[PDB]
RNA sequence: GUGGGAGAGGGUGGUGGAAUUCCCGGAGUAGCGGUGAAAUGCGCAGAUACCGGGAGGAACGCCGAUGGCGAAGGCAGCCA
RNA sequence: CCGAGGGUAGGGCCCGUGACUGGGGCGAAGUCGUAACAAGGUAGCUGUACCGGAAGGUGCGGCUGGACACC
RNA sequence: CGCGGGGUGGAGCAGCCCGGUAGCUCGUCGGGCUCAUAACCCGAAGGUCGUCGGUUCAAAUCCGGCCCCCGCAACCA
RNA sequence: CGGGGGGAACCUGGGGAACUGAAACAUCUCAGUACCCAGAGGAGAGGAAAGAGAAAUCGACUCCCUGAGUAGCGGCGAGCG
RNA sequence: GUGGUUCGUGGAGCCAUGGGGGAAUCUGGGCGGACCACCGCCUAAGGCUAAGUACUCCGGGUGACCGAUAGCGCACCAGUA
RNA sequence: CGAGCUAGCCCUGGCCAGGGUGAAGCUGGGGUGAGACCCAGUGGAGGCCCGAACCGGUGGGGGAUGCAAACCCCUCGGAUG
RNA sequence: CGAAUGCCGGCAUGAGUAACGAUAAAGAGGGUGAGAAUCCCUCUCGCCGUAAGCCCAAGGGUUCCUACGCAAUGGUCGUCAGCGUAGGGUUAGGCGGGACCUAAGGUGAAGCCGAAAGGCGUAGCCGAAGGGCAGCCGGUUAAUAUUCCGGCCCUUCCCGCAGGUGCGAUGGGGGGACGCUCUAGGCUAGGGGGACCGGAGCCAUGGACGAGCCCGGCCAGAAGCGCAGGGUGGGAGGUAGGCAAAUCCGCCUCCCAACAAGCUCUGCGUGGUGGGGAAGCCCGUACGGGUGACAACCCCCCGAAGCCAGGGAGCCAAGAAAAGCCUCUAAGCACAACCUGCGGGAACCCGUACCGCAAACCGACACAGGUGGGCGGGUGCAAGAGCACUCAGGCGCGCGGGAGAACCCUCGCCAAGGAACUCUGCAAGUUGGCCCCGUAACUUCGGGAGAAGGGGUGCUCCCUGGGGUGAUGAGCCCCGGGGAGCCGCAGUGAACAGGCUCUGGCGACUGUUUACCAAAAACACAGCUCUCUGCGAACUCGUAAGAGGAGGUAUAGGGAGCGACGCUUGCCCGGUGCCGGAAGGUCAAGGGGAGGGGUGCAAGCCCCGAACCGAAGCCCCGGUGAACGGCGGCCGUAACUAUAACGGUCCUAAGGUAGCGAAAUUCCUUGUCGGGUAAGUUCCGACCUGCACGAAAAGCGUAACGACCGGAGCGCUGUCUCGGCGAGGGACCCGGUGAAAUUGAACUGGCCGUGAAGAUGCGGCCUACCCGUGGCAGGACGAAAAGACCCCGUGGAGCUUUACUGCAGC
RNA sequence: UCGAUGUCGGCUCGUCGCAUCCUGGGGCUGAAGAAGGUCCCAAGGGUUGGGCUGUUCGCCCAUUAAAGCGGCACGCGAGCU
């Protein structure tokens, strides 16, 4: 039955997207943390 | 007054619809005069701040003239009487002789051929607006300005009206639809007569759905919730209230007066029995 | 048919004054009410009695009769 | 084919009967009060409405088959 | 068993709780009013305080035992 | 002409917890800690007495040692200092 | 009315200041633990000021530091699969 | 950090085989002082009926280291709101 | 280090055990190859066919095509593949999206607010599955195509020539521009039939050389035209309104139309050219290619839910915006500009493979689950997207071969009986569609109602009514009607398709709910009542700004209870809550300074500090019951007895009225009586000793309704007496692949005792050759889960209030 | 035994005890016969169908030679409900 992953490429980048993070102070520190750790991808894939 | 229905269903039984014989138009309204609107009951933060609202038929908002004093002395013919789904009352479409078209809330007694005016000049007859100070004591009156030049706030709903009981200096004493006795400034415009579509109070919704179409959602009793949810609930097997009956936010809902004491408004009120 | 008459005859709309009650103001003090006699009630948080204002509803004194009208029930301030 | 009638099904009317229940008639000397007949001690009666152990009481309107002092 | 209150003239209640005093209304008895009964008026009689034991100078009264009464409780199981 | 944004930890400023301790818990403690925010920089802060405080004394500020778990503070408790 | 201080309302001063009232320029004003006198100390309501101090992304030296289940999560193409 | 599941609301689109009953209204006729009304045809109302799609999840059986971390079979509720 | 249900890794047991993932289904020949049930071809068989076929959107992201491969991946095998290596493949001015519009929302010059981070906000801006906008048919590749190509159309920009005109916009106006249900007339997709047209070929096995049988009889297309539809007045005069100006728009007046009459726009039709084009035979194909042919290319009918499209009608709940578009004037410019037509030019970026109800997406899997739009043929059955078979197309579900035990699951049938089963007809059966007859209580007059209960149902021939289309005719199609016959056990012949009645409880009703053990008598619901709220409303969210409320105004809005409807809803205001009360009482800060104190030589400076004045709140007085709530006890009494209409007394703020009543409430209790039954703790009626009903936490009824809960009957049954037989998928045997919880170690018997009280393990005695397979579950206090009950802990968390103390709010 | 010994009743399947319900054998009798009463021996076998209730039990209908009482974790849920 309907499961929890219902992928929508637009929704993915307007929610977790790079511009999205950059808009909220909560969100900028998400980036700082990922950069400080050396994540290859600071922000999700979406095509 | 009031269409009824043979009971070919349950709830077609006591269901009741208004009498639209008065409506001289339908499928209008004057396209020049109306924008749109929306809400949810939710507010600018997204939050429900009025409960049990939503759904219901899409409406277009008829723009409507509550300042009649900007046309002083210009006459107008009553053009049409049609349906407004934002109010209890019906709106009269009227053409001015300026060629300006405007909406008026329809007094009881307007046939559509008739001329109407507004201003100190103003014959005293149904449909005409004057400042209160020129209207003779005793007149039944609707759509009243509370303060001068600010627009008509009072007696706007189907069947409502007010009466001039007398005057004192710059002010006149009014018996509102509530029965409250109120001073109002002499310079406030008002139009003579009562609102009409007065049988509005006798519609009988008749089924659940007809409440939803008006955008009214189901309303649940405190009684039926849990204690997180409301001052009355739990224990069950029902229960009496267990406590002086209360709103969800905790204040007492029987008897308890909410008007604020120090309002400078109080200096102008004498009543409300 | 014509010409005339009396009448609270019916329907509708209006409208007047007397009174009662309620409130607002004035003045004023120790009771008021009520009954067979009382008590309940009302009153020094200012009652009753008196003056002024106002709100509202109901019924129409004298004319009025042992009277008129109406099929009966009934119909009574005044105007159309 | 029709056909006495037998069967299955559903109605109608009438009689009988029924735990129980409603009043009613009737039965010398049981209990409670006094409503009515004399302003019957509240004139009575009345349709209706509410009430009350009971008779009755009270409201609104009605009928007379009720009415020598005093204001 | 468990906890609380109770038992007083014929009926119904005070008084106990603060030791010495037993009261109220009805009823009953005698008399009056009345042709007579009720009503009403004038007088009166009537009890050992459930019972047993203790405390004290003195116990309806304070204490304990039993005997009846009314009441609440008896849950997780 | 300048600002903006970034920087491991360190610094100042604005704000600021709870578990826990108290062998329960409110004052108290943990603690001006964790965190969040703003601004510095290679350091930051502070600094030249409207100071100490008993000696007719000492002389700006910072940091270390000591004074000293002293003086005090404290449901005069746990503790704090 | 509060915060700071060892100071928890305490005899509670000092420094700070959200609110009300509200001065003077040497004979002026703050202070020395309520307050008063005396004797002292100091000059608020403007600002800047190296060094001695903290820290370690980074470079180097040295270990009675580990030796692939240890030492950083990662000795290996790891903040990766 | 999450409303890509889920709950509500907002905006904008879309879907609902086929059958069954036959409201008001209108028309004509009767009726009447004039009406109410009665009848007939027409008409096509309704959180109306039957029943697919779509939405559900009634009862039972199976499954129970499953095909499946909610499934399958049979039956069954709504289906212009 | 031996233990921590320790941690990390490795390897065991269970065990060659269970499974190998839908019961749609396979068999043979030939080919390739080291190797073949599994790959390729053919033939036969079976399965889907409102799908299991085809197209689109999401999402996935090279999975697409081909060459060479088989270690692994594939629940077996694999020579095959969605897998490995490599190479190749996605072509647009017109399709989608952007150099267009605006919607919710978002964002945000101005502005407002907030310790900081930030919050808000008009204009603007962004934002789409909405509005706007120009491409149809075929052919082509291994693989792309409205993209390349062929044929035929079309749009914008740019520049030029001609003709026209007051030109000109971010501004004004028009339009765009809209619901739901029903729906006319004309079309098209689509489909059916033809004795008419075209075509390879066929006579089998008894018959048939035939008006035989099988195959096909279209597609697109500018202008012009025709049919059908949409939209639409014309002229003047005045003109104060449309935040400037308008000639436009609006408004008034007069004049002609009254009609699509015209003007205009779209649909279809036809149209120059263009292009398709079967069965069959042949080769030869993961695929399709010659021919059939020079193909034919036409009539009739059925007919949309699609089109004309802003069509029409009715109803109430009253049904987006903005740009493109046209019109109007403004500056401004009138050489310009704009309009119209022709011509040349110029016309960018991204998507484009493939999967796409699934082995390519969401579900850790090649997973019986989930996933929006469109097409979805034929026949028959009343209709239909239902059901059975079947086109095209696509599949036989990636372990097989046997055997024919128990047992299990899914299914079939059953003598006699018929609920005797059982908590309960649970289950299963009966019934079943359509037409016709017929149909009760009661009822809110609609219902109840498919009530119930019956009859018909096929085929052949005769006669015959009405309709649609054509002509009024045939033909074709739809709807019947009557008459006479035939066959079977049976004609809705197979498939899909109510069992029914009586009577209670609860809820009026359709609805709603615990995703995943509860669908209900719970929630909601129209409706009734109370209450607050005069509008910068009350209320709610927010520190605030602001917002909702509501662009509403008491016939409105918030809160609360009750819950259609009918008849109704008593008494008590002592307490509590709310409401009213200008007095009195007490009251905090502040005002007040009687008086007292410290210290100074003193002037002073500095502490205390009585009376008194002084808010709300509490006290006090009163009102309030669809506010919280509450509505008695003992004793006596009637000419049989019983009983008590009646009295007595004690208490209360007041003592339960109506109506119900062993109840969804009744303890005693299976109360007593009556009904039903052969028999009734249930159920129905009644009585009233109501432990412990009772009136809006409503009381008592109520037609209709219900996957609710109770009681009875009929019908019918494998529920049962009581089992039997049969089918299929497992189970069993063989080949291939091959798990799991669990496991101190094991050489693991019975009894009677004993033992921490329930011994394979200790004692005595009995019994017992070693090892397995198929089976059953009594025991290892069997596995699983550090018992959820219970207690403990000065453990924890949700919840309440006249617990304490705070805080917001007021 | 709380790092789990599932708990009433039904059903299925039984097995054992005897304090015997029946059948067999007996003594006594207030045993004429028949038919009972009571006590003794005896565990081989047998011990019904149904209404009510979840019920065990119990009452009841119709029968019977009889309609026995107990134990087996109130026998038996890795057997079912
Ligand atoms: N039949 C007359 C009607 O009945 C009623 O009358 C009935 C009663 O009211 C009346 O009862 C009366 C009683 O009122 C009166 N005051 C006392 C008297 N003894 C009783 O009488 C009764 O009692 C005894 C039995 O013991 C019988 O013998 C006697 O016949 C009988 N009347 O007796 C009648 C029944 O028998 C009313 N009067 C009224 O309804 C009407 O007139
Ligand atoms: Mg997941
Ligand atoms: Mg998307
Ligand atoms: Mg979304
Ligand atoms: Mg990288
Ligand atoms: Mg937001
Ligand atoms: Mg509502
Ligand atoms: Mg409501
Ligand atoms: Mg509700
Ligand atoms: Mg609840
Ligand atoms: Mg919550
Ligand atoms: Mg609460
Ligand atoms: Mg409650
Ligand atoms: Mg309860
Ligand atoms: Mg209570
Ligand atoms: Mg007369
Ligand atoms: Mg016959
Ligand atoms: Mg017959
Ligand atoms: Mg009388
Ligand atoms: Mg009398
Ligand atoms: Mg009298
Ligand atoms: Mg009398
Ligand atoms: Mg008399
Ligand atoms: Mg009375
Ligand atoms: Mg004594
Ligand atoms: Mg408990
Ligand atoms: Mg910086
Ligand atoms: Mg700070
Ligand atoms: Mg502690
Ligand atoms: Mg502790
Ligand atoms: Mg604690
Ligand atoms: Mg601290
Ligand atoms: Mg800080
Ligand atoms: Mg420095
Ligand atoms: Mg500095
Ligand atoms: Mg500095
Ligand atoms: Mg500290
Ligand atoms: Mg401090
Ligand atoms: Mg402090
Ligand atoms: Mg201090
Ligand atoms: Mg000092
Ligand atoms: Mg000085
Ligand atoms: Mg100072
Ligand atoms: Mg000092
Ligand atoms: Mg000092
Ligand atoms: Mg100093
Ligand atoms: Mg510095
Ligand atoms: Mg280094
Ligand atoms: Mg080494
Ligand atoms: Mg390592
Ligand atoms: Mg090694
Ligand atoms: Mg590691
Ligand atoms: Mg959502
Ligand atoms: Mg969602
Ligand atoms: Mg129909
Ligand atoms: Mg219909
Ligand atoms: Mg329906
Ligand atoms: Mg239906
Ligand atoms: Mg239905
Ligand atoms: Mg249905
Ligand atoms: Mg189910
Ligand atoms: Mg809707
Ligand atoms: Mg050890
Ligand atoms: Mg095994
Ligand atoms: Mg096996
Ligand atoms: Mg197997
Ligand atoms: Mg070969
Ligand atoms: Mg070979
Ligand atoms: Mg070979
Ligand atoms: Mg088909
Ligand atoms: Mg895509
Ligand atoms: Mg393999
Ligand atoms: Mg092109
Ligand atoms: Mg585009
Ligand atoms: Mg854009
Ligand atoms: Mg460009
Ligand atoms: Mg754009
Ligand atoms: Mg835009
Ligand atoms: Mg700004
Ligand atoms: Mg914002
Ligand atoms: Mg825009
Ligand atoms: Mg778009
Ligand atoms: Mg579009
Ligand atoms: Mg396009
Ligand atoms: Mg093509
Ligand atoms: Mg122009
Ligand atoms: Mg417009
Ligand atoms: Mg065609
Ligand atoms: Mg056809
Ligand atoms: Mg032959
Ligand atoms: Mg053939
Ligand atoms: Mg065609
Ligand atoms: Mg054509
Ligand atoms: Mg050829
Ligand atoms: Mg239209
Ligand atoms: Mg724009
Ligand atoms: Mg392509
Ligand atoms: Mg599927
Ligand atoms: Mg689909
Ligand atoms: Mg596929
Ligand atoms: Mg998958
Ligand atoms: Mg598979
Ligand atoms: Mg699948
Ligand atoms: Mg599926
Ligand atoms: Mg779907
Ligand atoms: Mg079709
Ligand atoms: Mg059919
Ligand atoms: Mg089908
Ligand atoms: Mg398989
Ligand atoms: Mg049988
Ligand atoms: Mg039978
Ligand atoms: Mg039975
Ligand atoms: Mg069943
Ligand atoms: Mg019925
Ligand atoms: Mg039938
Ligand atoms: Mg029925
Ligand atoms: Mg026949
Ligand atoms: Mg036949
Ligand atoms: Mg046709
Ligand atoms: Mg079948
Ligand atoms: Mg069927
Ligand atoms: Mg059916
Ligand atoms: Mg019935
Ligand atoms: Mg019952
Ligand atoms: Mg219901
Ligand atoms: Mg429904
Ligand atoms: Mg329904
Ligand atoms: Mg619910
Ligand atoms: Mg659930
Ligand atoms: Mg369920
Ligand atoms: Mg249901
Ligand atoms: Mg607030
Ligand atoms: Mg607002
Ligand atoms: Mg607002
Ligand atoms: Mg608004
Ligand atoms: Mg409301
Ligand atoms: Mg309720
Ligand atoms: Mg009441
Ligand atoms: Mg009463
Ligand atoms: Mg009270
Ligand atoms: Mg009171
Ligand atoms: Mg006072
Ligand atoms: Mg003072
Ligand atoms: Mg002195
Ligand atoms: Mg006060
Ligand atoms: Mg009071
Ligand atoms: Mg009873
Ligand atoms: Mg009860
Ligand atoms: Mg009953
Ligand atoms: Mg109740
Ligand atoms: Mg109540
Ligand atoms: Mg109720
Ligand atoms: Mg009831
Ligand atoms: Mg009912
Ligand atoms: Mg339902
Ligand atoms: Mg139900
Ligand atoms: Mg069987
Ligand atoms: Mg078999
Ligand atoms: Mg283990
Ligand atoms: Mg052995
Ligand atoms: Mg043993
Ligand atoms: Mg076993
Ligand atoms: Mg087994
Ligand atoms: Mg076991
Ligand atoms: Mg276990
Ligand atoms: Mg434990
Ligand atoms: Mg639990
Ligand atoms: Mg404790
Ligand atoms: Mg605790
Ligand atoms: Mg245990
Ligand atoms: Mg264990
Ligand atoms: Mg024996
Ligand atoms: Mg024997
Ligand atoms: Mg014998
Ligand atoms: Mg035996
Ligand atoms: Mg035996
Ligand atoms: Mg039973
Ligand atoms: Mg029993
Ligand atoms: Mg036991
Ligand atoms: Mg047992
Ligand atoms: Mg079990
Ligand atoms: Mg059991
Ligand atoms: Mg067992």
């Amino acid at each position: 039955m309907k499961r929890t992953w219902q992928p929508n490429r637009r929704k993915r980048a307007k929610t977790h997207g790079f511009r999205a993070r950059m808009r909220t102070p909560g969100g900028r520190k998400v980036l700082k943390r990922r950069r400080q750790k050396g994540r290859w991808r600071l922000t999700p894939a979406v095509r | 007054a009031v269409k009824k229905f043979k009971p070919y269903t349950p709830s077609r039984r006591f269901m009741t619809v208004a009498d639209f014989s008065e409506i001289t138009k339908t499928e209008p309204e004057k396209s020049l005069v109306k924008p749109l609107k929306k809400t949810g009951g939710r507010n600018n933060q997204g939050r429900i701040t009025v409960r049990f609202r939503g759904g219901g038929h899409k409406r277009l908002y008829r723009i409507i003239d509550f300042k009649r004093w900007d046309k002083v002395g210009i006459p107008a013919k009553v053009a049409a009487i049609e349906y407004d789904p934002n109010r209890s009352a019906r709106i009269a479409l009227l053409h001015y002789v300026d060629g300006e078209k405007r909406y008026i809330i329809a007094p009881d007694g307007l046939q559509v051929g008739q001329q109407v005016v507004a201003g100190p000049d103003a014959p005293i007859q149904v449909g005409n607006a004057l400042p209160l100070r020129f209207i003779p004591v005793g007149t039944v009156v609707h759509a009243v300005e509370l303060e001068p030049k600010k627009g008509a706030k009072l007696a706007r709903a189907a069947g409502t009206s007010a009466q001039i009981q007398g005057r004192e200096g710059d002010y006149v004493i009014l018996r509102l639809p509530s029965g409250e006795l109120r001073k109002v400034h002499g310079e406030c415009y008002a139009t003579v007569g009562a609102v009409g579509n007065a049988d509005h109070k006798n519609i009988v919704l008749g089924k659940a759905g007809r409440s939803r179409w008006l955008g009214r959602r189901p309303h649940v009793r405190g009684a039926a919730m849990n204690p997180v949810d409301h001052p009355h609930g739990g224990g069950e097997g029902r229960a009496p209230r267990g406590r002086p009956p209360a709103s969800p936010w905790g204040w007492q809902t029987k008897g308890l007066k909410t008007r604020k004491r120090r309002k400078p408004s109080s200096r102008f009120i004498i009543a409300r029995r």
